[PDB]
């Protein structure tokens, strides 16, 4: 049970640049006055990123989940109260949910039903889902939370380990850079294609406050760290960006003195490819045996020996309509993309009754006296009506079928 | 003579000395001069 | 129809496939089980017969006939080489040249 | 010629040619080979040097 | 009481047993999996929260944090070096000198 | 530099720490990794002097 607002005047989402924003601490080593390379996720510095803002004015559409998300807020008042997590948002797959409360925040794994506009409403309501569902994973931790809140987080999922890494600074993106700092690592390991975010508004209508966020995606870099005197990292260096950053990569160092310096290599990376092959040129026609002007009767079969054959298989649907086709082995699908020693192939006559006793594992009189098949035999098995040629009013006793016999007969 | 060379450089410089060239193979494995 | 498999070169298959040629662009190839990829260009070589690929002074493929016609084409390796960047001291200016 | 040479030697590989060791067999023994090609290959490089 | 292995991370067990801590003396030390050898001495580094072990410019361990006091520890390698003998012909005399 | 740099490099091995190597794997297998580590940090010394 939620309400839909008809007040919504849509507009197309706005794109930002972050400029520096968005490096992290690697890992859990102390480091003094070292510049350091390393290759790791991160987000690519300068990039263009989605801008969110409700302040009438309200939407909150759903993105993707490509690799990692990194999450920034200039804010007041708090208005963000959560995040979820899900590649559905419904009650059928799993989701995640994080949320903010006042002096709490509680994470969980599992499937909740979401409205058409779920939300956060002094503040005594609170309707995000309409869903009793059973919970896996769930943990309860001390609360994270003129414009003065800037809250950015990272949210990485990758080896079973979803981390989490969060980060306050006091006061479009400023022009500054901040080290981001780790939290929490948690044993989930689920995919998650698409996530969403939480907000609080205060009925008047309704009133909402300063509210904007922004949403980036990281990618596999190489970044150069400075660390300060202490275990601080006071500048980044990204050098997949301008050669001057990679001179600096190149040389190790902030400062580049005047000259020439070799960076890397330059190539082409050329588009599709040629898979050309020989005429298929000696084609062994297969209408002689199966458009011959007679056959033979089951007991004495006709045999066929096909080697050193361009055997097409494709073009065989251009007689009678439609009848017995069953393939053995190897799958109707175009397995002509396999060269084989040798192909024989079995032509007779048999009335309709007798069709499905040419199989491995039946039980006939043809199938035991006149032609038996093995159990491992690959291969396919056609069979079509002909009844307008090879019957005649007063009677066709041409063909023959052997009805006893002292011993069955070797494959 | 365009090159501005006495005729003993001149001799010196050319003493010393369809189908792809040596050269070009050695630059088509990653090997510049 | 029964296929058998024994101790043999076992050629009996049919089409493997076909397509159009492109030349002066890089790209990939592979004929008649050979892959490379180069850049493809007309061939004023006369080869014999009975000869297919052709090999320079350095062991390396430099030609190559057309399977499906008579066609003599000469592959080259694709541009490629090192880069560099010249600049002044960091503490007079930015900007940077590059050079291939 | 001896540095382009030493690219035509197995060096106690299946092949010179590196895709085909690849495309032959699963990695647990195609990495060995590639293994004892760049190994080959370096030092090579290095007695250039 | 089940006993169960699955591909999980298997964090149940607990941690097993420990020892005391000696410092000013060069002993070989286990830290959470980690070996090391070395004398552990009071660390002046300002540690901040999440970093546990520090790295110096050679890309080895410097300071170590112990999970049971939540404490740095430096750690360094104990005394060594090299010896050097200085003496005269054998066929002379037998005195000889070291140097440390 | 170049030296100090050269204990980093696993020359294709599973790690360049020892007591890791001497943990992880049964001994009798795991000296291949040693071996390649040992040769790599001779050839490094070989080339520096
Ligand atoms: C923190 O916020 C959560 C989210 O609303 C609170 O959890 C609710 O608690 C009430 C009463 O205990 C239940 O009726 C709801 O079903 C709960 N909802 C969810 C989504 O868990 C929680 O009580 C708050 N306070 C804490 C955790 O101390
Ligand atoms: C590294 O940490 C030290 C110690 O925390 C910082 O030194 C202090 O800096 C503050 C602010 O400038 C001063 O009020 C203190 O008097 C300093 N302490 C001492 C003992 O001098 C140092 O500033 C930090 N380095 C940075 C932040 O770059
Ligand atoms: C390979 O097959 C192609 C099919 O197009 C042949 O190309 C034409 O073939 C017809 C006869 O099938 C000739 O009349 C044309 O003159 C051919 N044109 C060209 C441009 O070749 C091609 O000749 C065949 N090649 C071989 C060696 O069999
Ligand atoms: C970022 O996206 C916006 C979207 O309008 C575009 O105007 C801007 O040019 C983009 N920035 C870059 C560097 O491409
Ligand atoms: C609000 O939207 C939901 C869709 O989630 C719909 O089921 C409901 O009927 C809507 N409310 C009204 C009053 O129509």
């Amino acid at each position: 049970q939620c309400v839909n607002l008809t007040t919504r005047t849509q507009l197309p989402p706005a794109y930002t640049n972050s400029f520096t924003r968005g490096v992290y601490y690697p890992d859990k080593v102390f480091r003094s006055s070292v510049l350091h390379s390393t290759q790791d996720l991160f987000l690519p510095f300068f990039s263009n990123v989605t801008w969110f803002h409700v302040i009438k004015r309200f939407d909150n559409p759903v993105l993707p989940f490509n690799d990692g998300v990194y999450f920034a807020s200039i804010e007041k008042s708090n208005i963000i109260r959560g995040w979820i997590f899900g590649t559905t948002l419904d009650s059928k797959t799993q989701s995640l949910l994080i949320v903010n409360n006042a002096t709490n925040v509680v994470i969980k794994v599992c499937e909740f039903q979401f409205c058409n506009d779920p939300f956060l409403d002094m503040e005594s309501e609170f309707r995000v889902y309409s869903s009793a569902n059973n919970c896996t994973f769930e943990y309860v931790s001390q609360p994270f939370l003129n414009f003065k809140n800037l809250r950015e987080f990272v949210f990485k999922n990758i080896d079973g380990y979803f981390k989490i890494y969060s980060k306050h600074t006091p006061i479009d993106l400023p022009q500054g850079f901040s080290a981001l700092e780790p939290l929490v690592d948690l044993p989930i390991g689920i995919n998650i294609t698409r996530f969403q975010t939480l907000l609080a508004l205060h009925r008047s209508g309704w009133t909402a406050g300063a509210a904007a966020y922004y949403v980036g995606y990281l990618q596999p870099r190489t970044f150069l760290l400075k660390y300060n005197e202490n275990g601080t990292i006071t500048d980044a260096v990204d050098c997949a960006l301008d050669p001057l950053s990679e001179t600096k990569c190149t040389l190790k160092s902030f400062t580049v003195e005047k000259g020439i310096y070799q960076t890397s290599n330059f190539r082409v990376q050329p588009t599709e490819s040629i898979v050309r092959f020989p005429n298929i040129t000696n084609l062994c026609p297969f209408d002689e045996v199966f458009n011959a002007t007679r056959f033979a009767s089951v007991y004495a079969w006709n045999r066929k020996r096909i080697s050193n054959c361009v055997a097409d298989y494709s073009v065989l649907y251009n007689l009678a309509p439609f009848f017995t086709f069953k393939c053995y082995g190897v799958s109707p699908t175009k397995l002509n993309d396999l060269c084989f020693t040798n192909v024989y192939a079995d032509s007779f006559v048999i009335r309709g009754d007798e069709v499905r006793q040419i199989a491995p594992g039946q039980t006939g009189n043809i199938a035991d006296y006149n032609y038996k098949l093995p159990d491992d035999f690959t291969g396919c098995v056609i069979a079509w009506n002909s009844n307008k040629l090879d019957s005649k009013v007063s009677g066709n006793y041409n063909y023959l079928y052997r009805l006893f016999r002292k011993s069955n007969l070797k494959p | 003579k365009p090159s501005k060379r006495s005729p003993i450089e001149d001799l010196l410089f050319n003493k010393v000395t369809a189908a792809r060239d040596l050269i070009c193979a050695q630059k088509f494995k990653g090997l510049t001069v | 129809l029964s296929f058998e498999l024994l101790h043999a070169p076992a050629t009996v298959c049919g089409p493997k496939k076909s397509t159009n040629l492109v030349k002066n662009k890089c790209v990939n190839f592979n004929f008649n089980g050979l892959k490379g990829t180069g850049v493809l260009t007309e061939s004023n070589k006369k080869f014999l017969p009975f000869q297919q690929f052709g090999r320079d002074i350095a062991d390396t493929t430099d030609a190559v006939r057309d399977p499906q016609t008579l066609e003599i084409l000469d592959i080259t390796p694709c541009s490629f080489g090192g880069v560099s960047v010249i600049t002044p001291g960091t503490n007079t200016s930015n900007q940077v040249a590059v050079l291939y | 010629n001896t540095l382009v040479k030493q690219l035509s030697s197995k060096f106690g590989a299946i092949s010179s040619v590196l895709n085909d060791i690849f495309s032959r067999l699963d990695p647990p023994e195609a990495e060995v080979q590639i293994d004892r090609l760049i190994t080959g290959r370096l030092q090579s490089l290095q007695t250039y040097v």
